[PDB]
């Protein structure tokens, strides 16, 4: 299960 | 190089310094931590813009993986970066605000009770918080915070954000509770209470901690309800229970009144499965959450079909397996197992004034009982007390819950005269013994349902025992306020609370106490040194409460109690003892029993050994009376591993008796019987057996029997769970 | 394995130096007669004293009767029975003489396009791969690759599951998912991805390698055009596929295909990278062929060697040991045979090497650092910048002596790009060690020469090789200090390097507190690294709340992996118990 | 499945007569003029009137835009991998249009041949077979000899 | 399995 929340926080 | 999202949007450079900073403040004071470990095994993760609050809680769990019982103090380091998180995250920095302001931005967002302004003044409040030391958040340990922050800090369980910190809520509680003092004695007693619990000595169950502040009237963690022989009685019941279960309370069900299969009709275990999907009613998919234990005599009818009722392999009819047990037995019952004779089975509709007297009186029992099993018009069954006990004995073995009431310990050692308000029933984990009457509806006023109002000292936060005076008076003055303060969802549970006060207050931290004072549980060394601490408690307990009633008034029902005939525990305790234990009573009880007889107690009972999980978490300590299993001890959790470790194990490691190495159950039963010595209620003792002790690995009847029996000769009220190591 | 013996009768005939000597003599027999004995004693030095490892095939055939040598093959798969025909044709001739193969299979047009689609075709590539194995089980692998946007791509990404029918599932090869910046941003975005039969979306499956742009207003374009047959997934559901599939088998792997085109030797736009070989390190031009001998297909061979990392006394030594192990590779190009046309073209045309390291975490451990915590991104960095330069360079000075590679203007290198100008930018934010060497000589002395080779390095994994020279295998921390295997001979140990004076300077597999520091590493290493390389993720259960790793976790280092600029992304380990 | 008809839209576009008279014309649309029309009203004949049956493809395809009406073939594989591959080749083409197959297998020399023998190959013949079919698994059928 | 000669030992 994901918590998509702080993944977007993330820099590619 | 390295970026940072900052609390909104903007983005800054990664001050790697102020970490650092943060990092050496954290680690000030303790002792084996390494800050630059903690660094590089955090930083090795940060990249490109990575957001505030995950460098923090990043930096907090790198801190928490290197928690070790070679390194405890890793459980402050990361307790105190936790704890600086919590404050930025609550306050937007790590100075909190004024008690005054606070509380008023609070009740603007109707997330405390605004009769807290109601009550207070600005001053008060400027006052108070002189006596808040926001310090004192230091002293958590990881395992604590992870509690506050899960389960006892007002917050919005939606987006997440954490509102107060820990030493407001220990603050408000205390303000809340003795909101209705008057003036001159107030503030000084909301001070010294709040003392007792910022510095762990006293604990309080989590609903009190988690909601007495907040707009909620509800506080409830246990109920005893009894059920009458009756479908609307049954019904009541069921509908108590669902009231009670949707506030999460733990459920305790006498209902061995019911009558048997086939009396002139589809007996007992019908209605238990219905007792069940109202335990159940309010729980995750139905299966998860809300328990109870529910309660007969060992000679109800039905017995061999209730004894097997969570067993695996069955058919449905013959299963209710998600409550547990309770099996009521008397010294009679016993003597028919030793003396290798029968137990006659009887439903309890067809034996007039057998089933009263199994609780009130024993000699009466005697006679009833020898009568109608002789008089054979009468429906009864015959079983061999023998194979009765073991399937008791393997049915507790095999599910580790099926549990043991002494019925007559719990009335001729009780503070209730058992002719007017007999015990005939315990809560969900064995350590609450109270009066309960049957309800004809929901709403009958002549129900009684007892509630269990929970606390407990710290008996390794205590410099001597003489502190139990103060720490009694704030205990007990706190819990008799909370009794008015709550709601009542049913009237049956009003009249009890009203009625008769009843407290349980406990220790936790026992264990530790016993490590320090250099004594084991399986040895007899503890012995006296108990028989000593729990003189204390029950004195200085019942001091308090003395005192309450001379300033507010005996509890409406005193009357009831064998205390109103100046009867005290030291009265009627179990006589084997003697043979045990040798210490001298250090205190004047008969000062005391005077006291009580011309002013009674404000609470018809003072003391109860709960267990605690949370409680003593948060004050790391050793839960209740228990030993550990280990050193270190883990939990799950969605922020990985929590790791705690035993209080001052560096000095403690020898002094301690981790629970398996107890060669086996004598000792600790012993030390159980001789604190029901002064105990009102009960207590939840376990039986533990580590088969890879015994020969091919199985735990032999004759051992299990045996624990039985010495539990019941040392006067042990309840028996509570049986646990069985593996491997 | 390596020494010429009769293999019925079990006599070996053979003793370990002459191997050396003879393959030194076999691959310089060509040179002129003034420096052709030096080339040859320098060379069997380097070998003999475990300086260079060379492929198995290398070492046991080389001075042999054979021209077979070649280890791994890619083959690109058309939209066409005659295309599918083919490289199944080419994949039977290749495993025959025990290559692995890289199969790319993305193009081939999903179920109901106007039909039955590709697994019924991949069952097929399947046995064509298992053709010449065992009792058709053992020996001859694969993995094959195709787009995240694969119309098929849930049915794809389970095809190693256990439960499943058996038209369900082709269990027997490995799968490459192939991923671009424009998926993870739908993905961090919350968002849908949208699946295209390759067929029905003009020029959009070119551009996902080529052109990443063009594939944002084509991929934009189409998803809005709804005449064009599509299908809409949530990107965490599709990724959390992906992600559970690669966790229960340990073979679903990523190739991020704008990472392998952006920071390639190769122009995307005439020779794009479009998939990798069995194990993830190779990344190389192909054609389509129409045709076993179609002579406009090309066929990608991994022609491999590797410096031991812990046998130079200092980085210089780099440059003799590069050129003797460009030249020797160089030379056996022209050596060995080419069953299939198509092959020999890509060998001719762009003389494709692949050379990396071994005992890399023996080196860490000597120089006293550790994956783990970032204490070696700078050696790293300064150990490839090393190892790229001397390559390179012996590379350019071959073309000076012998003429570029014949399709050396099909490389970045001819328009004077480098490694330097390409690499993923965020690398700046993770290691600070200067350049050391002159990029801007060598920069000027490709674009007048040329190289004699179109790509030098590549970091393969060594089982064998490493064995031989008692080295860490390439770029892996070792699981233990002593690792066993089974033989018919009784149970066979290797103690680690210099165990007795390294064993805390070590730092095992398990007890990495997790992936980012070996990721890192890898990111800095792919900075100079012209193909990929087989990178590991690794997991402890028993590290994680009740022994499960979390998604969340599995794409952070997946995320982790693409913001380094990670080409692939191979095995992931699970420890057990 | 003889009529022309839209697969799609399901709608049917002939009667069984025109199939019959179109089937013959085609047949028959090269013979000198003089007996042409005389061959094809005869054929016509003796197929609407069930004297002379035709197989599937020959029905439903003669008369429409396609040349291909295969419904079997046999395919000799020799014992190398030039011939396995091309056999191969030869059966995904074939099991493409829905032939049956026929395949000698014979001559593929045995395991431990101076190797891995028949049964990796056979299997493979087998994914050529099904190569074109279903879930891989319904269509398409082959006999190996 | 149980020895009741034992039990009756016991004293409650």
């Amino acid at each position: 299960e994901v918590d998509t929340d702080d993944l977007s926080n993330f820099q590619l | 190089n390295l970026l940072v999202t900052k609390r909104d949007g903007s983005t800054e450079r990664i001050n790697l310094d102020k970490i650092h900073r943060v990092l050496d403040w954290a680690a000030e004071g303790l002792h084996n931590v390494s800050i630059s470990q903690v660094e590089l095994r955090s930083h090795i993760q940060f990249y490109d813009g990575i957001k505030t609050s995950d460098i923090h809680e990043t930096i907090i769990k790198a801190a928490a993986d290197l928690i070790s019982r070679d390194a405890p103090d890793y459980q402050y380091l990361a307790a105190r970066l936790a704890i600086f998180h919590l404050r930025k995250k609550a306050y937007g920095q790590f100075e909190p605000p004024a008690l005054y302001d606070h509380v008023v931005k609070m009740v603007e967002m109707g997330k405390y009770d605004n009769h807290l302004l109601e009550d207070y003044t600005e001053e008060e409040f400027k006052q108070m918080d002189t006596f808040i030391d926001h310090d004192r958040d230091m002293t958590f340990s990881y395992a604590a915070v992870k509690q506050l922050e899960g389960k006892y800090l007002v917050q919005n369980r939606v987006t997440g954000e954490i509102y107060e910190s820990a030493q407001f809520l220990y603050i408000l509680v205390a303000a809340c509770l003795f909101s209705n003092y008057p003036r001159e004695t107030r503030l000084q007693y909301v001070k010294r209470f709040y003392d007792a619990v910022s510095t762990f000595k006293i604990s309080l169950p989590t609903p009190i901690m988690s909601g007495v502040r907040t707009p909620t009237r509800q506080f409830s963690s246990c109920v005893l309800i009894e059920c009458g022989d009756s479908l609307d009685s049954i019904n009541a019941t069921s509908s108590a229970i669902v009231k009670y279960v949707s506030q999460r309370a733990g459920i305790g069900i006498n209902a061995g009144r019911i009558r048997a299969l086939g009396s002139p009709h589809t007996g007992c275990i019908p209605f238990y499965k219905h007792f069940q999907t109202a335990v159940k009613s309010c729980s995750q998919g139905g299966v998860r959450g809300g328990a109870a234990t529910l309660f007969y005599p060992m000679w109800h009818l039905e017995v061999e079909s209730l004894l097997v009722l969570k067993n695996n392999r069955g058919v449905e009819g013959n299963r209710v397996r998600h409550m547990d047990y309770g099996v009521q037995i008397n010294k009679l019952m016993y003597t028919r197992l030793l003396k290798g004779e029968d137990i006659t089975l009887f439903s309890p509709s067809d034996v007039p004034g057998l089933y009263d007297a199994f609780f009130a009186d024993q000699e009466e029992f005697e006679r009833l009982y020898t009568k109608y099993e002789k008089d054979d018009s009468i429906r009864k069954q015959r079983v061999k007390a023998v194979e009765l006990f073991s399937l008791m004995m393997q049915e507790r073995a095999s599910t580790g819950r099926i549990y043991i009431q002494n019925v007559d310990h719990c009335n001729t050692h009780s503070p209730f005269d058992p002719a007017i308000a007999p015990v005939r029933q315990s809560n969900l984990c064995l350590e609450i013994a109270l009066p309960t009457k049957p309800l004809n509806d929901v709403n009958d006023e002549n129900g009684e349902i007892a509630l269990c109002t929970l606390s407990a000292f710290n008996l390794g936060a205590i410099n001597n025992l003489d502190e139990l005076e103060e720490l009694a008076i704030l205990a007990v003055r706190a819990l008799d306020a909370l009794l008015d303060y709550q709601d009542y969802p049913i009237p049956a549970a009003k009249r009890g609370a009203m009625g008769r006060r009843t407290l349980g207050i406990g220790v936790i931290n026992f264990a530790y106490y016993l490590a320090k004072h250099g004594k084991r549980y399986s040895d007899g060394s503890a012995n006296n040194l108990t028989h000593k601490t729990f003189e204390a408690i029950q004195y200085y307990l019942l001091k308090a409460s003395n005192e309450l009633a001379k300033e507010q008034g005996a509890c409406p029902w005193f009357n009831e109690t064998t205390y109103a005939k100046g009867i005290l525990p030291i009265d009627t305790y179990k006589k084997d003892l003697d043979t045990i234990a040798n210490e001298p009573l250090h205190y004047d009880w008969e000062a005391l029993r005077e006291s009580i007889k011309t002013h009674g107690l404000r609470n018809s009972t003072l003391s109860a050994l709960m267990p605690s999980e949370t409680s003593s978490q948060i004050s790391n300590a050793t839960n209740g009376i228990e030993p550990p299993r280990g050193y270190v001890s883990i939990k799950a959790s969605k922020d990985g591993i929590l790791r705690q470790v035993v209080p001052d194990y560096e000095h403690l490691h020898d002094a301690y008796e981790l629970l398996w190495e107890m060669p086996g159950n004598d000792g600790y039963l012993q030390l159980v019987g001789i604190m029901q010595k002064f105990i009102d209620q009960s207590i939840s003792a376990n039986t533990n057996y580590d088969p890879s002790r015994f020969p091919s690995g199985k735990v032999p009847m004759q051992q299990l029997l045996k624990d039985l029996l010495t539990a019941y000769k040392f006067g042990v009220k309840t028996l509570y769970f049986q646990n069985t190591r593996d491997g």
